[PDB]
């Protein structure tokens, strides 16, 4: 598993993804009851609460793993939402906010 | 309906 320097790190990007304007659609999860043809055509939904919890049970066994289900959540974005629908564009800056952070803290 | 989207 993740030592504590490694949970420490997944946590505060996770926090600093959580708290940027673009996250409003990302927060949690996508209600499946309210959102008509998401369950039939995403077939492993996520989302930052989600991917919280996971982080905070132990789940995810190194860095790599948090990282695939932060990008997962924007692949799913990419696929059920138009590029430029408000979504559609909050997750693509989402993703280069990741992928910036991500590179910040690891190079 | 057909297609995807939240609108």
């Amino acid at each position: 598993s993740m030592d504590s320097k490694d949970l420490a790190l997944c946590s505060m990007i996770l926090t600093e993804m959580e708290t940027h304007e673009d996250a409003w659609p990302f927060l949690l999860p996508v209600n499946l009851k309210l959102v008509p043809g998401y369950k039939k055509v995403i077939k492993k939904p996520m989302d930052f609460s989600t991917i919280r919890e996971k982080l905070s049970s132990g789940q995810y066994p190194n860095l790599e793993t948090f990282a695939l289900d932060v990008r997962l959540v924007f692949d799913n974005c990419e696929t059920f939402n138009e590029d430029d629908s408000d979504i559609g564009r909050a997750g693509h800056n989402m993703r280069k906010y990741f992928e910036k952070k991500w590179t910040d803290t690891f190079k | 309906g057909k297609g995807l989207g939240k609108g």
